[PDB]
């Protein structure tokens, strides 16, 4: 039950606890081998220093991931990074400096076979949520197979990333490696859910409190409530503004220019277990999770207002009880249960916050209803047969015309070429629809990176951005609103390129720009990287599909003006054909408009082109 | 859950030295607080001395303080509390407990495991 979804059982959680509690003797982390299991626990820190950055400007402590290091955290199509605490995030890059031997460490793990663990208890959980996803992007994205699955284990950890944290890792399937437990009054996974301004005077005392290795003797009471009081507030303005904007209000002053209301970026990120002296409470959902997070450390239970927050300072230490009386709880998933009213009454959730729960979870289930609407459109015959048509009857019956399908459609003579129109709009009108859905955040975080919509959806821009840039460019496009790709082209195929690049390239680490500049300067052109890049900016030679487009701002301008594009572009050309990008069939043809067009180049250009060959009678 | 299993309690003349041991099921150091509770007929349940897990450092209640030794054998997971003159008024029921993060040495609340107990009598002079 618990062991069939988590993939982690009590033996783990166990080790994993005691090693938590080690760790605070140790600098930076502690490493022990028990068994089949390697794991590294990670020091916890309670200085406000360590929660808030002292150099961050920011509202909440936060700050943008860097893409170079964590790729895949980020927006596929929109290519929004994800936002994570600075603090936890100098905490990690602390640990991983090499001269620290935590990577050595975690390599010798891997070569062993054995599951490696990260684990944590308090900021300590925080960094090994961050280990983790380091591991994952460094070693168990570039294989699998000797770079094997980690899991992540927290005790009453402080959230780390925001929503598109938590959203890149359910896209890529990574969510399930992460368990956090979370005693139910726990302040401290609270705390970042509030403006630093709103805690910043009572968070040193309360962090000391906290601390597990410090004696309490008998400090201040108010400024504990104070405190609890605070983020409550905050937490409450979080999570009521998250309902809101889930299904309520959708965007009325939401909008930044008015920063009045700030409201914390964090979010839940993996599965969250919340603890009761009778049940053990499995969340998914990262808002369901969040919505929790704030109806559960409520005066509700028993409305006993006057001692919540001292319980709430005190659940923080009340691991050891719930790691030692596991096997003895009920356990329930919420996201699978039938009637959530037991769980979340057996945690103090009213009923109003019974029932964002349960907007969430609904909110949650409709999204998967729609990609399976989406799937079932898509794979009907009906739909595939505009694709077929234009791929095996008007590609072949315009190559027997010797013009190609591009510049049939843009002269469009035929009859053939306005059916080829009607079909082109269908097909925009449906990926439209998917693309509008995506941007609105109502389908499931994995669906960007579901191969067979990759597949699909390549398979569509590779056949009909062609006949879109033709459209673009039949109706004058380019002389009202300009060239195609700086203000013409379609988001959707933005989309289902980035989705394939990504798809493709993420084995090696390296974002699809990246590979393409790196490309450009290896054809040895001779300039400036900032010229070249200058010079391609807004160009059509970082997808085979916009090969076109790029041909229509090169054709009619001098050679010496565009003679770095015309080069970048033939360079691109070849292993554009061999991965199906362009079709080798439609551009050599003696009709085409980009043979016509390169015909006029120089014949010193000409002789020395990787494309002589393909056009040899001129 | 740590499993303690007290040993070494009897019948000692007053002024003598006892030693009592504590084994462990697993290995403590860093781990759990470990503490000397005693009972005496009628009275409560009250400390005696600690172990912390923070720092290894050791605590005494003001009447046993200079006169009684907790410690710990590491590799036997073994803690002992070895008593020193020895008064009529420490006849009592010894226990050891084991706790984290026990904030508060001397509540018998914070420790999460308790051992049966070992009976202690000082007898006076005949």
């Amino acid at each position: 039950a618990f062991e069939a979804l988590t993939g982690i059982n009590g033996d783990l959680i166990t080790r994993s606890w005691s090693a938590s509690k080690q760790a605070y003797l140790t600098e930076r982390y502690h490493k022990e081998e028990a068994g089949a299991v390697v794991i590294f626990a990670f020091q916890p820190s309670f200085s406000e220093k360590d929660f808030f950055d002292p150099d961050n400007k920011s509202s909440f402590g936060e700050i943008k991931l860097n893409r170079v290091q964590f790729p895949c955290m980020r927006k596929i199509g929109k290519g929004d990074v994800a936002t994570v605490n600075e603090a936890f995030l100098k905490n990690l890059e602390a640990v991983i400096d090499p001269r620290t031997s935590f990577q050595a460490s975690v390599e010798m793990a891997v070569r062993s076979r054995k599951q490696i663990v990260f684990t944590g208890h308090s900021s300590g959980g925080a960094t090994a949520i961050l280990a983790t996803v380091w591991y994952l992007e460094k070693y168990f994205i570039r294989n699998p197979n000797v770079y094997l699955e980690p899991r992540c284990v927290t005790f009453g950890a402080p959230l780390v990333g925001d929503s598109i944290f938590s959203h890149a890792l359910g896209r890529e399937k990574w969510s399930r490696f992460f368990v956090n437990f979370v005693t139910r009054f726990d302040i401290v996974p609270r705390i970042t859910l509030a403006r630093k301004a709103s805690v910043e005077e009572t968070l040193p005392h309360v962090l000391a409190q906290l601390d597990p290795r410090n004696s309490s003797v008998q400090e201040s009471e108010q400024r504990i409530t104070e405190f609890y009081t605070s983020v409550m507030r905050d937490t409450s303005t979080v999570a009521n503004q998250a309902v809101c904007e889930l299904t309520g209000s959708a965007e009325a002053i939401l909008e930044t220019l008015s920063s009045f209301l700030e409201l914390s970026p964090y979010r839940p990120a993996g599965t969250f277990v919340f603890s009761t002296e009778k049940r053990l409470v499995a969340v998914n959902n990262s808002d369901a999770i969040l919505q929790m997070l704030f109806y559960t450390c409520q005066a509700s239970d028993e409305q006993e207002w006057s001692l919540i927050p001292f319980r709430s300072i005190r659940d923080h230490h009340s691991y050891e009880e719930l790691v030692q009386s596991m096997g003895m709880k009920l356990f329930n998933h919420l996201d699978g249960e039938n009637s959530i009213e037991s769980s979340l009454n057996d945690l103090g959730v009213s009923t109003r916050g019974r029932q964002y729960v349960q907007a969430a979870l609904e909110e949650e289930k409709k999204r998967v209803e729609n990609q399976k609407k989406i799937i079932q459109v898509i794979q009907q015959e009906r739909f595939l047969k505009k694709l077929a048509w234009i791929e095996d009857e008007y590609k072949p019956k315009c190559q027997a015309h010797k013009n190609g399908y591009y510049d049939s459609f843009k002269v469009s003579n035929e009859e053939n070429d306005f059916k080829a129109n009607v079909k082109r709009a269908e097909l925009a009108g449906v990926f439209d629809e998917v693309l509008g859905l995506l941007k609105k955040c109502q389908l499931p975080d994995e669906f960007e990176g579901d191969i067979d919509w990759i597949k699909l959806a390549t398979r569509y821009r590779r056949l009909v951005e062609p006949l879109d840039i033709a459209n673009y460019h039949r109706h004058l496009k380019n002389e009202d609103t300009g060239p195609y790709m700086k203000r013409g082209r379609p988001t959707r195929y933005i989309y289902a390129q980035r989705g394939y690049e990504h798809h493709i390239l993420k084995p090696n680490g390296m974002i699809a720009e990246d590979v393409f500049w790196n490309k450009v300067n290896g054809l040895n052109l001779g300039l400036q990287l900032e010229e070249i890049q200058e010079t391609l900016k807004n160009s059509g030679s970082e997808c085979g599909s916009c090969f076109w487009a790029e041909v229509e701002e090169l054709k009619g301008k001098p050679y010496e003006e565009v003679e770095v594009r015309v080069k970048t572009l033939e360079g691109m050309l070849r292993e554009w054909i061999t991965a199906g990008e362009v079709d080798e069939k439609e551009i050599f043809l003696e009709g085409s408009t980009f043979r016509k067009w390169w015909i006029t180049l120089p014949k010193n250009h000409k002789s020395h082109s990787p494309l002589r060959d393909y056009m040899m009678d001129e | 859950q740590v499993q303690l299993q007290e040993s070494g309690g009897g019948l000692v003349q007053a002024g003598g030295s006892l030693r009592l041991s504590c084994a462990t099921s697993t290995h403590t150091a860093g781990q759990y607080t470990m503490a000397w509770f005693r009972q005496a007929p009628g009275k409560e349940r009250e400390f005696v001395a600690v172990l912390r897990w923070s720092d290894y450092s050791t605590d005494y209640a003001n009447s046993v303080k200079n006169r009684f030794t907790i410690s710990r054998d590491n590799a036997k997971n073994t803690v002992y509390l070895q008593m020193n003159s020895l008064k009529p008024e420490d006849t009592a029921v010894y226990y050891c407990a084991a706790g984290w993060p026990v904030k508060v040495i001397s509540s018998a609340d914070e420790y999460i495991n308790w051992g049966q107990g070992t009976q202690v009598t000082v007898s006076s002079a005949a």
